[PDB]
């Protein structure tokens, strides 16, 4: 691994960080609320009479267990777009609350039911937000919403003073004024009734045919969940490193019993730096600390390859109870040191490891690890009347090497 | 850990990060150079002494009292009294999801305190001669008399006023002890380095909360909510922003490391020129004519107690 | 460019441009930092040339260990090597010492050097080399009485 | 009506997330510090609701019992009725034809098209918010004019109702203060027990 | 002024800039350290007397 990370077949004496250690999770935990009540999608999709798009209906779906596969697996839907959510993962995800909206529109108007759209329907009938989190489901209804001589049950707003806000509704029938001529509450030049009815004859082209639409809006929030997918909740285990999924809160960690005094309304707890740090189990209501599964740089300690192929491994900051492991083990303050042999002697620091520990290849040779010596101890023999004077002298020549320049380069 | 700061536990994100190539190798390599250099900086300042010189048990230093600066055997770290004050006055394994880890220094605080004790013991028992190499013992009052010659005062002024000079020195050390106990802003030069590094890390960690245009700042949300083709578009925004955030941190740490490197080279120069010798350089070793200096270790720093001769009670005379 | 038309190629190229530009900025930034390290080492080498080669330096450990005598510069690839020549005391010997000599009530101090006793006879000698001399009215100065 | 200084009253837990030994800057509708709140004596006049309302009562006989919220405050629109009866807290949403002078049962002449219902010396403080299709109530009871001091209101209940509110009125059984929330950045201090013990209204003054 | 260099008078741009988080605080803080240091540099040279 050192040879590979250095991209060299030979390695000089030293300590080289080659990779990173990580305690992999033992198993996966899933914990959703123990709600058996199936969500009532049937009454929004199979209603006899839908709402006029100018007066689009809304229904809250909550405190129930959903199964969006029943919807998405059906072949009858002509369009099943989703924004900020994927139709497959939608069944694994969980939400606080959901709003189901429904109305009838022309086939040519389905393209307006998307975030950021404009036009008569988008601007004056049903406006989606810029950051819409839901799914738009639509199907042709020329078998139900049209008849010979035309069906005029449905209406849409043709004129308005200003564009609607997202999810805003306006059922007013005040005659719109398109010019300086006052209308005084009656139609005429520049004076038109704000609503109009579709020409739903059954012989019309697909763009003119009626289409039923259901829009599902998902409230992803920090608030407690009430609409989860059909996933079966697993048993709960502690102190093991495990994957977890609490009401959608997904991660990996060491679930530990928490002494943190969560108030009865609180569902999650957070780190000083706003990361999720504790959670309430949705069934037992116990509070669990989420400690991260331990990690650390893996440093390989080696003499030069021209000296020996034997090496030691330092798991930086890792405790020796956590590592999986050529079998000497020594808990330095720098981390768990493996493959090096601890000795009580002290020597000059050959290879530095940290916290006063160094390593060297020494005798039967092995990689020893020792507390480094600062130097030889020496009592100066000081006294109030003794002086030492050199009888002789040594003329010494010392090389000092200093960098002065570097290779002039241009790109 | 560049790959853990950017992607955490996600393999999906880790594979996208590979498209940026060498950036995580460069970041880890740059931080490693900074970390290795911190041990060099400490070795260059404190490991100047060849041998661990020990003070005599009978402290007959001509009346000069070094008890506040020599090691206290009762303390577990064997620090001096002033060194213990300094360590108490500066006030600030890995269990962080963000991949941040603090490496220990090579020399422990106990080893650094052992080097300053050797430097200090050598200075009082042998003067400047332990720097040149032989560590020739000399009575303290006599080496102080040579310090006087060095500042251009005749050596008889030391012996004729030795009691007064010793009383003045002992009182001045007491004032330092009282000052470091009572003051707060004196160590602000070391505390600033701690505050700068802490603030830089809090900045780096808080940047994980930013969206950078993604639907969510939490990368596990995107993977739990969007399929691969859509998730990768959103993750690429987090990767780009987090990578830029980490590059900003590493760049500014390289600049700070160069500031500390300069301060360490300076501290190493003062050790050699002020502690191992007597310096003729004006204001290099405190105000007044330099006599000697005593090193004291501090958290991530060194304190020099510069002893100097200051003229007083000047009187007018006619001259020719 | 060989595979995508302008409208699609420009979208793909803008990714390479953004990444390559950031890659080159990272290199230039770190070279500016390294240049500052070399600049400091060059200023230091220039200081040692002036103070160690063109002179004799009283600065402890500036020009090698021991008392500096002289230095010789030698060029190296992108660097300079200083051969620092220094005097190092050797074979130190213990002597009894005194700060002053009392004579006829006068206190005598060494002009330069230190008083040392071979065990029976007092001598004055230079501090850095044992060369003992008779204590005389010339190599010592008087100041005050012996009390 | 009278007027009084609200001091540091009206802080509440902005989110259902436990936080401890940390200072968290949050941006939400809060009653500004030292705000000039209206004061009434028991007075049951109709008042605007604006962006949100802070309501507090100093009492010794439990005379104040409920509130009504809406726009027309009649059967032409849905309206929210909150009433603390002698045995249960009761909440209802209906097109209530509220009386000209509601009191405790004579609150409305008739009701129809109901769509939501829920059933559960003293300074009582309450905060009412109507944002993003939720009506949210926070409250606290404190043993004791509005006293200067600091305590945080915990969430009492929230209603997932989409109704429109612009004005409200108080229901009495045969003194209180009203303040209005504003979008303010508050730096909140959480102790080791995870309860808010202090706050700084960042827009109040240059020191803040 | 980091927010004015990047966005000028635009509130629409200013809200987008918030998505990048701390970068404008870091830039202003770095320049402030440089500016404060210029007074230190002058004091260190001339205020010696
Ligand atoms: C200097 O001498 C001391 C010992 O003092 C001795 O007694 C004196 C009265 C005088 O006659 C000296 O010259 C004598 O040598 C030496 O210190 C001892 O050294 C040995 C090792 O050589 C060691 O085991 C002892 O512990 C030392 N004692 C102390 C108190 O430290 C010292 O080495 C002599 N120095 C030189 C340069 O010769
Ligand atoms: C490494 O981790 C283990 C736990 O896995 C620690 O062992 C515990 O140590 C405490 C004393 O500190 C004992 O009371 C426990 O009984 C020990 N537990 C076990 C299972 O042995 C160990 O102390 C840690 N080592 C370091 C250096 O932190
Ligand atoms: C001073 O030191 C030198 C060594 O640097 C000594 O010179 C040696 O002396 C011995 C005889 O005692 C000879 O055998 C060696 O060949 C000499 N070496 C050299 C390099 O000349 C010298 O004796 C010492 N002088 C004193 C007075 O101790
Ligand atoms: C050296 O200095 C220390 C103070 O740092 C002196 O210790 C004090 O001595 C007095 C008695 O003279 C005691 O009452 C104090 O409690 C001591 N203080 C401490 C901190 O120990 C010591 O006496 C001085 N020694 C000499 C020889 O002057
Ligand atoms: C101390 O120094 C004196 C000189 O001042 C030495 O005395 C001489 O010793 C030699 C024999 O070694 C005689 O030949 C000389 O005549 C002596 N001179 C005088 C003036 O007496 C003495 O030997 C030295 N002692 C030691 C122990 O070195
Ligand atoms: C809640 O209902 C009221 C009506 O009771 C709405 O108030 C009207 O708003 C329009 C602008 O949209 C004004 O032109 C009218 O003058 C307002 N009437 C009154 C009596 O104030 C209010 O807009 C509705 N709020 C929402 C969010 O739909
Ligand atoms: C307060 O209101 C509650 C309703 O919210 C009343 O409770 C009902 O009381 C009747 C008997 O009078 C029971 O048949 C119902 O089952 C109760 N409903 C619930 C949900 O508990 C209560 O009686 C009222 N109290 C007073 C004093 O009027
Ligand atoms: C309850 O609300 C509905 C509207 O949702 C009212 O129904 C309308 O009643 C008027 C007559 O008053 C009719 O002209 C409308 O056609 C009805 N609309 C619908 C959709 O049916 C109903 O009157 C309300 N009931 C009460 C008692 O107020
Ligand atoms: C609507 O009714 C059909 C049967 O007529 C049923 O298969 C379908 O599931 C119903 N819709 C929903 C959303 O369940
Ligand atoms: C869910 O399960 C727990 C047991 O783990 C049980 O105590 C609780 O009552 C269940 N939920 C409901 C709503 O009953
Ligand atoms: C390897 O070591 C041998 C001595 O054992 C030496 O002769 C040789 O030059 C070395 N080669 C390299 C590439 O270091
Ligand atoms: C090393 O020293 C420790 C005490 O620090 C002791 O417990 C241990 O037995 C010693 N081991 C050897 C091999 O001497
Ligand atoms: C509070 O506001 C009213 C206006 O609504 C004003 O008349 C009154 O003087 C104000 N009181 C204080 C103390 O500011
Ligand atoms: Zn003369």
């Amino acid at each position: 691994e050192t040879k590979c990370t250095l991209k060299s077949f030979t390695v000089e004496k030293g300590i080289y960080q080659t990779s990173n250690f990580r305690v992999q999770p033992t198993e996966s935990i899933v914990r959703f609320p123990n709600i058996t009540n199936l969500c009532p999608f049937g009454e929004v999709f199979n209603a006899t009479r839908f709402a006029s798009v100018y007066a689009w209906n809304r229904k809250r779906i909550s405190n129930c267990v959903a199964d969006y596969s029943v919807l998405y697996n059906s072949a009858s839907f002509s369009t099943f777009k989703c924004y900020g959510v994927s139709p497959t993962k939608l069944n694994d995800l969980c939400f606080t609350n959901v709003y189901a909206d429904s109305f009838v529109i022309r086939g040519d108007e389905v393209r307006q039911i998307a975030p950021g759209q404009t036009g008569k329907i988008a601007d004056y009938n049903y406006k989606l937000p810029d950051d819409f989190t839901g799914c738009v489901i639509a199907w042709n209804s020329n078998n139900l919403d049209s008849k010979v001589g035309g069906n005029y049950n449905y209406l849409y707003r043709l004129f308005r003073k200003s564009n609607l806000k997202p999810f805003e509704r306006d059922i007013s029938t005040e005659i719109y004024q398109a010019g300086s001529t006052p209308c005084n509450g009656v139609e005429g030049f520049n004076c038109y009734f704000p609503l109009q009815s579709y020409g739903f004859q059954p012989t019309y082209g697909v763009g003119y045919q009626p289409y039923r639409v259901v829009v599902l809006s998902f409230e992803l929030l920090h608030a407690p969940a009430t609409v989860c997918g059909p996933k079966k909740s697993t048993n709960l285990v502690k102190n093991k490193c495990v994957n977890f999924n609490f009401n959608g809160l997904t991660g990996t960690g060491v679930l530990t019993e928490s002494n943190k005094k969560f108030l009865p309304f609180q569902q999650f707890g957070r780190d000083i730096d706003d990361t999720t740090d504790a959670v309430r189990d949705p069934q037992t209501l116990e509070i669990l600390d989420i400690t991260p599964c331990s990690f650390g740089g893996v440093s390989v300690i080696t003499p030069g390859t021209n000296t020996s192929n034997q090496v030691a491994v330092l798991y930086q900051g890792v405790n020796c109870t956590e590592v999986p492991v050529g079998s000497n083990v020594f808990q330095t303050r720098a981390g768990c040191l493996i493959g090096a042999e601890h000795v009580n002697n002290s020597y000059e620091c050959d290879i530095p490891i940290g916290a006063g520990i160094c390593a060297s290849y020494q005798t039967s040779q092995s990689i020893i690890a020792y507390t480094m010596s600062l130097g030889a101890e020496n009592s100066v023999a000081y006294s109030n009347n003794s002086i030492a004077i050199p009888i002789n002298f040594t003329i010494s020549v010392t090389t000092e090497i200093l960098p002065v320049s570097m290779t002039k380069t241009s790109v | 850990d560049c790959t853990m700061y950017i992607c955490g536990d996600s393999t999906e994100c880790s594979n996208l990060l590979l498209q940026y190539g060498s950036f995580c190798t460069q970041l880890n390599r740059a931080l490693t150079g900074i970390a290795v250099e911190q041990d060099k900086n400490t070795q260059e300042v404190f490991a100047q002494v060849k041998q661990i010189y020990k003070t005599p048990p009978i402290k007959d230093f001509g009346g000069f009292n070094f008890s506040q600066i020599l090691p206290d055997p009762s303390k577990p770290s064997k620090r001096s009294f002033i060194e213990d004050l300094l360590f108490n006055k500066v006030t600030l394994c890995a269990q962080k999801f963000n991949g941040l880890t603090v490496l220990p220094p090579l020399l422990t605080d106990e080893m650094i305190a052992q080097y300053t004790s050797a430097l200090l013991a050598g200075t009082i028992t042998s003067g400047w001669t332990f720097g040149a190499g032989a560590a020739l013992q000399i009575p303290f009052a006599m080496q102080m008399a040579y310090r006087f010659n060095g500042i251009g005062v005749t050596q008889n002024v030391l012996y004729e006023n030795q009691k007064l000079i010793a009383n003045q020195f002992n009182s001045a050390i007491g004032k330092i002890q009282d000052s470091l106990s009572s003051t707060a802003s004196a160590l602000g030069k070391l505390q600033d380095v701690v505050n700068q590094n802490a603030q830089a890390l809090n900045t780096l960690v808080k940047q994980l909360s930013s969206n950078f245009g993604a639907i969510s700042s939490v990368l596990n949300d995107i993977l739990a909510r969007l399929d691969k083709v859509e998730a990768e578009v959103q993750i690429d925004r987090l990767i780009t922003g987090r990578l830029q955030s980490l590059q900003t941190y590493v760049t500014q740490q390289l600049i700070r490391a160069a500031e500390i490197r300069a301060s360490a080279n300076l501290a190493a120069t003062k050790m050699s020129e002020c502690v191992l010798g007597q310096s003729k350089r004006v204001d290099f070793c405190g105000k007044g004519y330099h006599l000697m200096s005593f090193p004291q270790s501090a958290p991530h720093g060194v304190v020099f107690l510069h002893v100097t001769y200051i003229p007083a009670q000047e009187k007018n005379f006619t001259t020719a | 460019l060989a595979r995508l038309d302008k409208v699609e190629a420009e979208v793909q190229i803008d990714r390479l441009i953004t990444g390559r530009l950031q890659s080159l900025q990272t290199y230039v930034t770190q070279q500016l930092i390294r240049a500052a390290e070399i600049r400091a080492s060059a200023n230091l080498a220039a200081t040692k040339m002036s103070e160690c080669v063109l002179g004799q330096s009283k600065r402890v450990d500036f020009c090698g260990k021991g008392y500096h005598l002289m230095s010789f510069p030698q060029s190296a690839p992108h660097g300079v090597v200083f051969l620092h020549v220094t005097y190092i005391p050797a074979q130190e010997k213990n002597f009894t010492t005194a700060p002053a000599i009392c004579h006829d009530g006068k206190a005598h101090f060494p002009r330069e050097g230190v008083f040392v006793s071979n065990g029976t006879h007092w001598f004055v000698t230079q501090r850095n080399f044992y060369e003992p001399q008779i204590i005389t009215t010339h190599n010592t100065f008087v100041s005050g009485n012996c009390d | 009506p009278a007027y009084t200084n609200s001091f540091t009253r009206g802080v509440y837990y902005p989110d259902k997330v436990f936080r401890s030994s940390v200072l968290h800057s949050t941006q939400d509708l809060f009653l500004p510090f030292f705000s000039n709140v209206t004061w009434f004596h028991a007075d049951n006049p109709v008042l605007p609701f604006n962006d949100g309302v802070y309501f507090a009562s100093t009492e010794k006989s439990n005379i104040i019992r409920g509130w009504i919220f809406g726009t027309t405050l009649d059967s032409k629109t849905q309206s929210l009725l909150i009433v603390n009866n002698a045995t249960n807290v009761v909440i209802k949403v209906c097109e209530f034809q509220f009386c000209n002078d509601p009191f405790l049962f004579r609150v409305y002449s008739s009701a129809n098209n109901c769509t939501f219902e829920y059933v559960s010396k003293n300074l009582r403080e309450f905060v009412f918010k109507n944002i993003d299709g939720y009506f949210k109530i926070y409250s606290k009871h404190t043993p004791i004019d509005l006293p200067q001091g600091f305590s945080a209101l915990e969430p009492l209940v929230d209603l997932p109702i989409g109704i429109n509110i612009t004005r409200f009125q108080t229901l009495l059984a045969l003194a209180y203060y009203v303040g209005y929330l504003q979008p303010r950045t508050f730096l909140l201090k959480y102790n080791e027990n995870g309860t808010i013990t202090d706050a700084v209204d960042c827009a109040l003054d240059p020191l803040s």
